[PDB]
RNA sequence: GAGUCCCAUAACCUUUGUACCCCAGAGUGAGAAA
RNA sequence: GCGAUGAUCACCCGGGUGGGUACAAAUGGCAGUCUGACAAGU
């Protein structure tokens, strides 16, 4: 009903936080990814 | 162990870990369609066998990992899918929809359309239609009302064909996919300006597009436009 | 009145408009948004249900190709007693044929029209009460495919995967029939352990444990149908001076039954063989005048489908069946196979020394030319014309190959 | 003929491992994603993150974008070094079924020499030998 | 005294249970592509056999067939209601008259398998009471021919000792840390009825 | 010969008859059903060519399917006994494969014509 | 031109499911309980 | 109210992991379906 107080708006902001630096885990890091890029389009081409 | 993950879109799931897949869950569990891996995991535990999405086989999977906002394929929804070449891309379909879902596949070729029917038996939910996109009349009896229409004929009047079927069966405010190759309409021009004129046929016809994504590097010269049906 | 003509997986739904000019309003998205208002606007006229699978198939090609069915005239019959009333049809090709019955009804089908099917057919299964949405999704689900079988031309006597089964089991049975062969010798035997000695046979051997269950009877008991004279007596000879000791009636009643499923198995093997050879004679024939239908039966097995088979060039064809020394031979740089699975072919025996070889090489390539004909023909007749022809030019190559002499004469 | 037996296989065999390798592997998409707006103040006002309802960092992950509301044991550098090196043989693979062609093509140029014909050897600038056969009809 | 017979037939009851089982699983799919449903409806292999026997081709489906097929095995099931409602909807392609030809005798052989299987089983159990009927009834019929078949007679069981006896029968755990207990102690308590049947 | 499709005009044909002859002389032909069903399965052939006027015409339209399955073009010329001359050999040959070799002299007016056969599909 | 004849109708390894096991083997050979 | 007719003799948090024997299945792996224009007669 949009009735979050600030209180409200900050709990679950935490989570998004939260729940996103547990992704970034799984999503990973840029530095392997400059490495990897460049052998994904070696198989590709 | 592999660690399972939800994903944007309901039906669709991510077997994160070492090695990281596209994943949908198996309606017909201990079996392949096409020969791709399978994955069983446990859950509070019993495991739950799913099947692995191959984007390079599949468009509407290279539509995923694009990162289509929306798709209006979700579980329990009914779906008309058009250009059914065999089970490549209809089973893992059939799988996001789930058993209260339903799949009209089309396709006119005959050869492929008897592997089609080899995978429907497998498929209660998958209802298997032979016959020509291009006169929608035609299996008006077999196909009920449809939230999306996912479009994989490569035809260089594609355009006229989403029309006809969506006037017939699409709902008011439905979905629209459609792939585009832009070797087939007009290999003189550049794969963008095709595109762009497709975008405006479909308009002419009703249907507000959403989003454009290109396909690469999954496939060269493909993309996939996302559209609503606005009959009003 | 109007009337509004929808086809179903069902069957047909006749549905009375109380307007008569409803195709004619332009507001009809709004109208019929909601099912009460479809359900208000609408009413059943006449529904006959769809009996059968069967008739569901006959009934629903009629709707592809625009005729009317009967069951789509008796329904129509009915509602002949509402004088100038107008009938809303989805198609316009139905619209003609239901306009040429000469019906006092005036069909009509427009764009208009689009809408009223679009809101019907969405609240289809509230409008028909009875039926189920999982109901009306599983019959068009049955009927998908039926009328997919037949517009794909399926046909019972053209499935290749009953070939792979029946091979595949009759492997089975030789190995179980054996087994059950070897210990009635050894059962028996210790009743009378010569008798096997003297008969080979399987079912030689079970065959006379029934006719005669023990020694005293082999002197009164004769076995002039199964054995010679000269093999007959041996065994009555054998009989008196046997070492093995007396059995009771119950040991001899199971070896009895233990027998008597050794010549069921044996019937029954044939049974299959001659199955195996009615099913490879309608499903590729052209390749049974050639090679054969057991080799035939083989060569589809092996490669998975007969399409499978097919796509093979007429090389992989002549070394099927000997991959491993193909492959041992590939990596270890030495000589190749040159038989696999074609060896048992009858033309390849016929052939002798190094004939043998070339006509394997001739033997495969018209299999091939046999087989690509069969699985790919569209109109294929179940004759074997080609092979045939094929077969000949086999055994005009085996002749003039066979007629050389090495020898200088 | 056997050497080129020999080659031939070990170069199927690395065919049937570059396809299966690359089946496992999943390569991140790398195409134009176009939004269409209708209104131009909507155009102008557009940002990644209003659209898709989800934190900025969110937004440049194409395979899973999760909108705010989904939002609400193995070391990763190890886990790293393994995935590089899933992907570092699947190119090894790549180029060691390259090489073999390669060495399959020569070895196929030479077979065709000792087979029967006139051949006439010709000499480009870059020093390329290649042969050409002359336009006599095969009994 | 012979004993033969019982080596003879226990090597008969396991392999008769091999082929019954294999068999009966080529009853499924031949005529599962036919009809697959009923092939889960009905998981009990033999009845499978005999419900095949009566619903050849599923398009025949009468309120009297349906009696019948509910008087094979019990309704409590629902099977004989699913058989019919299923067998009005399904996916199965149907079969030729001689491929359903060949599924009803390939199904009728797997019967009679069963049906000698059960009369052996009889006559083994006769066998082993007149045999050993000490060892029979101390252990079992099926079991006590078992162990006569390891030691390879009768006699060579008797002559064995006690400690041999428990490792002759330690494969397939034919006599069972108390669980350890009880199995030496029945061990030697075979071997006690073995040498009173044997002499 | 229905099934035969698509086939090749008459100004087309003479254009891939040119390049089977000179793909012959330069020994990068493959002749016969069997050697170009080996080409695709080892993915080495730019194109296939094919005999309209082959009886029976199944024993070669397996190929067609390979080529979809591998994305291979190809195109049926009229006659067989014109396209065994084009090879240069003595018999009817049915179909034909232009070997893969990116180092060859003629490879320009191989992807002409590859161009060619890819729209006429 | 060219190994059917070392069962590709197969062997071995991995995964899953079922039923069991976590003692010694030519097993030891007088304790156990209190 | 015993016994020679036989006494005695891996891991982790009530629960989960590790190992071992037999049987069945896998469209799981090893694993990749030979060459390609001359031959025979006078």
């Amino acid at each position: 009903e949009g009735t979050l107080t600030d209180h409200e708006r900050k709990y679950l902001n935490k989570l998004i936080k939260r729940n996103s630096q547990n992704l970034r885990s799984w999503d990973l890091e840029e530095e392997v990814r400059d490495e990897l890029e460049d052998i994904q389009q070696s198989i590709l081409k | 162990k592999v660690v399972i993950e939800p994903h944007r879109h309901a039906g669709v799931y991510i077997a994160r870990g070492k090695e990281d897949l596209l994943v949908t869950k198996n309606m017909a569990p201990g079996e392949s369609v096409y020969g791709e891996k399978r994955i069983s995991v446990e859950e509070p535990p019993t495991k739950v066998e799913y099947r692995v999405w191959n984007p390079f086989r599949s468009k509407l999977a290279a539509g995923i990992m694009g990162g289509l906002d929306e798709l209006f394929i979700a579980p329990g929804k009914k779906v008309l899918y058009l250009g059914a070449a065999s089970g490549t891309s209809v089973s893992h379909v059939s799988d996001v929809v789930g058993p209260e879902g339903v799949v009209y596949a089309v396709e006119f070729s005959h050869r492929p359309g008897r592997e089609l029917i080899s995978m429907a038996k497998k498929r209660p939910n998958i209802i298997p239609i032979i016959e020509d996109a291009r006169h929608p009349q035609k299996y008006r009896m077999l196909i009920g009302m449809v939230d999306c229409v996912f479009a994989d004929v490569a035809q260089p009047d594609q355009a006229r064909i989403i029309a006809l079927n969506s006037h017939m069966f699409l709902k008011d405010q439905g979905g629209v996919v459609i792939s585009i190759k832009a070797n087939c309409i007009d290999s003189t021009v550049d794969a963008e300006t095709v595109f762009a004129r497709e975008v405006q046929k479909l308009r002419e016809e009703r249907i507000k597009p959403l989003e454009q994504l290109t396909l690469e590097p999954y496939e060269r010269d493909h993309c996939i436009v996302v559209g609503r049906y606005m009959r009003s | 009145m109007a009337y509004v003509l929808t086809e179903t997986s069902a069957g047909y739904a006749l549905l009375k408009a109380s307007d008569k000019k409803i195709y004619k309003s332009s507001s009809l998205i709004q109208d019929l948004d909601s099912s009460d208002k479809v359900l208000k606007e609408f009413k059943i006229a006449a529904f006959s249900k769809f009996n059968s699978a069967a008739n569901a198939l006959e009934e629903a090609n009629s709707i592809i190709e625009g005729k009317v069915s009967s069951q789509l005239e008796k329904l129509l019959e009915e509602i002949k007693k509402d004088k100038k009333s107008t009938l809303i049809v989805s198609e316009t090709k139905l619209a003609n044929a239901i306009n040429k019955l000469g019906l006092n009804f005036n069909v009509v089908s427009d764009a208009v029209t689009l809408d009223i099917y679009r809101a019907i057919k969405e609240y289809l299964p509230e409008l028909l009460p009875g039926m189920s949405d999982n109901d009306l999704s599983k019959m068009s689900l049955g009927l998908a495919h039926s009328i997919g079988r037949h517009k794909l031309k399926f046909s019972a006597d053209k499935v290749d995967v009953m070939i792979i089964q029946a091979i595949a089991l009759l492997d089975d049975l030789d190995k179980e029939l054996n087994t059950y062969a070897m210990r009635c010798k050894e059962w028996y035997g210790w009743h009378f352990p010569e008798l096997a000695k003297i008969v080979t046979d399987s079912v030689a051997y079970a065959r006379i444990i029934l006719t005669m269950g023990i020694r005293s009877k082999a002197s009164e008991t004769d076995l002039s149908e199964i054995l010679p004279e000269e093999i007959e007596e041996r065994v009555k000879t054998a009989a008196e001076v046997s070492m093995g000791t007396e059995i009771t009636q119950t040991d001899l009643d199971n070896i009895n039954a233990l027998a008597e499923q050794i010549v069921e198995f044996a019937a029954y093997r044939e049974q299959l063989s001659n199955y195996l050879s009615a099913r490879m004679k309608a499903i590729a024939p052209n390749l049974t005048q050639l090679v054969g239908e057991l080799v035939g039966a083989r060569l589809i097995a092996h490669s998975g489908s007969l399409i499978s088979l097919a796509k093979s060039p007429a090389s992989t064809i002549q070394i099927l069946g000997a991959e491993k020394a193909l492959f041992r031979a590939l990596k270890t740089k030495h000589d190749t196979p040159k038989y696999g699975l074609l060896y048992h072919a009858s033309l390849v025996g016929q052939a002798t020394g190094k004939n043998k070889g070339k006509i394997a090489r001739v033997l495969a390539a018209k299999a091939a030319v046999s087989l690509r004909y069969d699985a790919l023909a569209e109109d294929r007749d179940d004759s074997g014309d080609i092979g045939l022809e094929s077969r000949a030019k086999v055994e005009n190559r085996l002749s003039q190959l066979e007629g050389r002499d090495l020898r200088t004469t | 003929t056997q050497d080129s037996n020999y080659v031939r296989t070990l170069r199927q065999i690395e065919l049937k491992k570059l396809e299966k390798g690359a089946k496992q592997l999943m390569f991140k998409s790398s195409g134009n994603h176009t939004i269409f707006v209708d209104s131009r103040e909507k155009m102008n006002e557009f940002t990644p993150e209003k659209f898709f309802n989800t934190t900025s960092e969110m937004v440049n992950r194409s395979e899973n974008r999760l909108t705010k509301d989904q939002l609400a044991i193995m070391p990763k550098e190890s886990l790293d070094k393994k995935k590089l090196k899933k992907f570092k043989q699947v190119k090894q693979h790549l180029q060691r079924e390259t090489q073999l062609k390669q060495v399959q093509q020569r070895m196929d140029a030479q077979r065709e020499l000792l087979k029967k014909g006139s051949k006439k050897k010709i000499v480009d600038s870059s020093g390329k030998i290649s042969f050409k056969w002359k336009k006599q009809r095969k009994r | 005294k012979n004993d033969n017979h019982i080596i003879q037939a226990i090597a008969l009851l396991d392999q008769l249970d091999k082929d019954i089982n294999t068999f009966a699983m080529r009853v499924k799919e031949w005529y599962g592509w036919h009809f697959p449903e009923l092939a889960k409806l009905v998981p009990d292999n033999y009845t499978f056999a005999k419900l095949v026997l009566f619903i050849k081709d599923k398009a025949s489906l009468n309120d009297d067939s349906l009696h019948d097929l509910a008087a094979l095995l019990n309704e409590d099931s629902g099977i004989a209601q699913r058989v019919i409602d299923n067998a009005r909807i399904s996916m199965g392609q149907d079969i030729s008259e001689t491929d359903m030809e060949n599924v009803c005798v390939f199904a009728q052989r797997v019967a009679s398998l069963a049906d000698y299987r059960r009369q052996l089983y009889d006559y083994l159990c006769e066998k082993m009471h007149t045999v050993a009927p000490n060892l029979s009834e101390l252990i079992g019929e099926v079991i006590g021919a078992r162990l006569i078949s390891h030691a390879g007679s009768l006699t060579n069981l008797s002559k064995q000792a006690a400690s041999t006896v428990q490792i002759l029968g330690a494969e397939k755990a034919l006599f069972r840390k108390n669980k350890g207990r009880i199995s030496r102690y029945l061990a030697n308590k075979c071997s006690m009825a073995s040498r009173i049947d044997n002499y | 010969n229905p099934k035969a499709f698509p086939l090749a005009d008459a100004a087309l044909t003479q254009q891939i008859l040119d390049v089977v002859q000179q793909a012959a002389n330069l020994r990068q032909l493959k002749k016969g059903a069997n050697e170009a069903t080996k080409t695709l399965n080892r993915g080495i052939s730019e194109f296939i060519i094919m005999a309209a006027d082959c009886e029976p015409i199944e024993i070669l339209l397996h190929l067609p399917l390979l080529c979809e399955d591998k994305n291979v073009p190809y195109v049926f010329v009229p006659s067989r006994v014109a396209l065994g001359r084009a090879c240069g050999v003595s018999r009817p040959v049915i179909a034909a494969s232009i070997t893969t070799n990116d180092a060859s002299a003629i490879k320009t007016q191989i992807y002409a014509v590859k161009d060619k056969i890819e729209t006429l599909l």
